[PDB]
């Protein structure tokens, strides 16, 4: 019969007011002779109606695709509001059920720091610009750079890794010309995470 | 030359 | 059935020759009716026989854990030789086969660049040593951290992630009590890979 599996909303979505954060009800395995799924949606055990099915989508290994969506509130989801997918299928004995939300514990702010590139690292073409950010929980976060009001776009960032007193970090890395460091410019590491103030931060760096 | 480790070899070239 | 998975050696097993690197052929779900498993071993095409199969164990949900385990020369591994475990066994109609080698590619040599805590972290009662290792592939890699002979263990290290000009990145976090930092003690970084010199480079760092 049909698998089933049931996707968070993005960090970043849930961090910004402007905008709309989703829980996500994917459905695969679904037969051609039984194509109709009912899907039951429960936010802390209470039904709610407002969810939306995405347009059918044919796999091309004979089964649908079938995804169900539901809305969600900023405050609710932070919250650690539990939602829960009913989906019931005629291929299924029983009706499968799955649930998500926030990880459990108190939530615990990011410290963000910038690390210059090293006296060693200077004989290249290019430097790395480090954010390490450290001490945050849950784990749902993004990190982004900037410099001058403008986005810049050729960094990495690690995932997030669990710490010994168990909260995590990461770090993040941008790479620039050397030039560009050289002359002074500021570049900005720029963080999103529930338990900033305003559900943000940025920090800079510069020469 | 030669590389220890924690007073352990690594490699010799 | 049984199923058959195929581990490579262990990065520092490889790097240091000290150690003693394998690949170990693992056969599970062999059944109580069948419990017999024939293991061929090829390296690059040709057959060696130096394998032990390791004791077998019984596996609470009635199916037991099979277990081949070759040695490996270092250079061999390093050269990127392919290693084939092929498994026979009498519920499986057909022998099943696995292999495994170092990943292919130019192999280059990690940059390591530590970088002492922030001012900005001075605040706090434990400050953050970073060990930032970049430019390196294959991503086979070992760090580990140290202080006047001793190893550290309150470090943790991210998985490699691969940078837009096809090598890899990483960063260690070594934390450390501040006042041990404002101490004047030296902490070392040492990074073990198949490109570095000796396979082994150490970077050091402390209070300026
Ligand atoms: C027939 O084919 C289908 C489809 O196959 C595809 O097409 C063919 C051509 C092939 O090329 C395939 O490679 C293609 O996938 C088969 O469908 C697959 O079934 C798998 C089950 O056997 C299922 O595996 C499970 O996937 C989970 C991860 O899925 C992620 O990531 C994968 C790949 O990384 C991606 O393909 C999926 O779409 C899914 O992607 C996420 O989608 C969500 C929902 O849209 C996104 O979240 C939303 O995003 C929006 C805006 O976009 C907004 O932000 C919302 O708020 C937000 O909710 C999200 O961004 C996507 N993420 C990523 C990273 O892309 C695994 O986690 C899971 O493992 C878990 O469970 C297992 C136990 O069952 C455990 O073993 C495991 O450890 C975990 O606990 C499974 O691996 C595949 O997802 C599924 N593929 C698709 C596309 O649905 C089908 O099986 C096959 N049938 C047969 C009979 O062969
Ligand atoms: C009956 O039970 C058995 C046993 O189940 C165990 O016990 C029960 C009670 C539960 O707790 C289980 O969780 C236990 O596992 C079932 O057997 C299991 O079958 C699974 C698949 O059906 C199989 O999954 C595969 O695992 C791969 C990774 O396995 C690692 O890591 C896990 C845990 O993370 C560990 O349990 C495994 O043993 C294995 O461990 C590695 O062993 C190698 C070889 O020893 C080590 O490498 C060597 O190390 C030595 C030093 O010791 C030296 O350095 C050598 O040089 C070196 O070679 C290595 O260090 C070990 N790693 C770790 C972390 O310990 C997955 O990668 C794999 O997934 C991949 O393939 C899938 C496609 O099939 C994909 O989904 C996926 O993307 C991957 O590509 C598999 O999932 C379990 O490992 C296996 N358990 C054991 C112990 O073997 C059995 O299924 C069940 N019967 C039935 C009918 O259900």
């Amino acid at each position: 019969g049909p698998s089933v599996f049931l996707f968070p909303p993005k960090p970043k979505d849930t961090l910004e007011a402007s905008r709309t954060p989703e829980v996500t009800c994917v459905v695969v395995d679904v037969s051609h002779e039984d194509p109709e799924v009912k899907f039951n949606w429960y936010v802390d055990g209470v039904e709610v109606h407002n969810a939306k099915t995405k347009p059918r989508e044919e796999q091309y290994n004979s089964t649908y695709r079938v995804v169900s969506v539901l809305t969600v509130l900023h405050q609710d989801w932070l919250n650690g509001k539990e939602y829960k997918c009913k989906v019931s299928n005629k291929a299924l004995p029983a009706p499968i059920e799955k649930t998500i939300s926030k990880a459990k514990g108190q939530p615990r702010e990011p410290q963000v720091y910038t690390l210059p590139p090293s006296r060693e690292d200077m004989t290249k073409n290019q430097v790395q610009l480090t954010c390490l950010v450290k001490g945050f929980y849950p784990s749902d976060i993004a990190v982004e750079w900037e410099s001058n009001g403008q986005p810049e776009n050729n960094y990495k960032t690690t995932p997030p890794v669990l710490d010994s007193d168990g909260s995590f970090f990461l770090a993040s890395k941008l790479t620039v010309d050397k030039s560009r460091w050289q002359q002074g410019n500021v570049f900005s590491c720029s963080v999103m995470h529930e338990a900033l103030h305003n559900a943000y931060t940025q920090k800079s760096l510069s020469l | 030359d030669c590389a220890w480790h924690l007073g352990e070899l690594v490699w010799c070239t």
